[PDB]
């Protein structure tokens, strides 16, 4: 059924969700229904809002996942990650870790 | 308002290369807030709350499709980011052939529809309600695709 | 009878607006097909490409509008199909509707009407003259366009 | 930008070859016309025809360029030969020749 969730509709999944967690609006197909998830998943991150807590679109360049509106997890290929940042090469003073896409 | 036959399209490919299809009718009825025009597109659900300006940079949607909207008791959302109106015109803002209301839980937005004539947008918008209701969105839960044809007479 | 078809051109913007122009023209709405409004991608045809002599062609995406330039009949003296078969062939294939251009070959609109017998379930048009120059215009410049059709 | 091409048109391109060539339909988009080749290109073959000459889908599982319908010249890298078809393994009633790509 429809899980962590407060006020909930069987065609539109969640409605409102249990305070802690992030409202996230997934495509399968056809359908959009909200889901009530404690991480946002691969390419969005959480946000805290007196409204409700809100799961969005990770907005940041070269990056396929991040933490936050501007913190990187991990850069699109051929980036490398230092400071939560991507870089095209790594930054003056720093140097790409062996065997890794993470700089020093 | 006019009566809105909506024909809701299953299809199946085969090996061969063709198509066989057959039609769910439903009947649902355009409102002011749009044309009576006939639209025809790919269905796609929208969520409530996901048609807002708010967003920045929404998902992108093929252009060309027909939004199918299942709206609740009014009291599920208060305040909501816009009137029934706003997400219609942003739905058609964003390439929405036209835009279907399931107006099942909230027969308030007819009225609140049909008093958006002063803006009457380029595209049509239907409401339906009660076992024809039921229909189309079973259709969406359960198909894989499908693809909706309103027709204004 | 009349076709009052609108071709659309459309682009988006970053936040997924969609910006459109819009060109209207006039056709027919021949018997050989049903008489209702459709909408869809446009696809062009090759008159030559729509023959039942393939068992296994390659599949399109339901739900498109063809458009079929045909050209004078003396060019394919004997024709793999009819006009009639063309057209069946094109909404079997998943052509929501078909649009003919009979520009080039205009008794065709005949050998159309000899279908009013045993109508298709879609539109089955046609248009010729400036009207066919205008659609087949947009067809030849542009990546894309959707087709906007309605009986009235 | 009309070639191989007995007839041309403006909107169709090519409706009949140059009886050594084989028919084509170029998918360019919203468009379909016609070329006159000589060489069907990867993923079809030609079928010298009583009409004209055409490429047809080389359908044949794992096959690159049909000999024939139901014969083909060259399989994928890695694919053994065999009745013309293409294999992972050559099968039953053939010791596979590795050194040829072929079996026996």
């Amino acid at each position: 059924i429809c899980k962590g969730c407060l006020s909930c509709s069987k065609d539109n999944g969640c409605l409102r969700c249990q305070p802690k967690l992030f409202f996230y609006l997934r495509r399968e197909g056809m359908r959009q229904y909200g889901e009530c998830l404690q991480s946002c998943p691969p390419g969005y991150y959480g946000v805290r809002g007196p409204d409700m807590n809100r799961c969005s679109r990770c907005r940041i360049e070269n990056c396929d996942s991040c933490f936050s509106r501007d913190f990187c997890i991990k850069c699109k290929s051929g980036f490398y990650s230092h400071k939560g940042q991507c870089f095209e090469e790594c930054p003056e003073g720093f140097a790409p870790l062996d065997d890794t896409m993470v700089c020093v | 308002k006019e009566t809105a036959f909506v024909e809701v399209v299953l299809f199946e490919s085969s090996p061969s290369g063709d198509y066989t299809t057959h039609t769910t009718g439903l009947t649902g009825r355009f409102s002011r807030a749009g044309a009576m025009l006939s639209a025809e597109g790919e269905i796609v659900q929208m969520h409530p709350l996901g048609l807002c300006n708010n967003n920045d940079e929404e998902d992108l949607y093929e252009y060309g499709w027909v939004g199918v909207v299942k709206l609740e008791q009014p009291e599920l959302d208060p305040k909501p980011c816009l009137t029934v109106l706003g997400k219609a015109k942003r739905a058609v803002q964003r390439g929405a052939t036209a835009v279907i209301f399931d107006v099942s839980e909230n027969p308030e937005a007819i009225d609140q529809l049909n008093q958006g004539s002063e803006d009457p947008l380029k595209r049509p918008v239907v409401y339906v309600k009660g076992a024809d209701a039921i229909k189309l969105m079973n259709i969406v839960n359960k198909q894989k695709v499908a693809r909706a044809r309103i027709q204004h007479l």
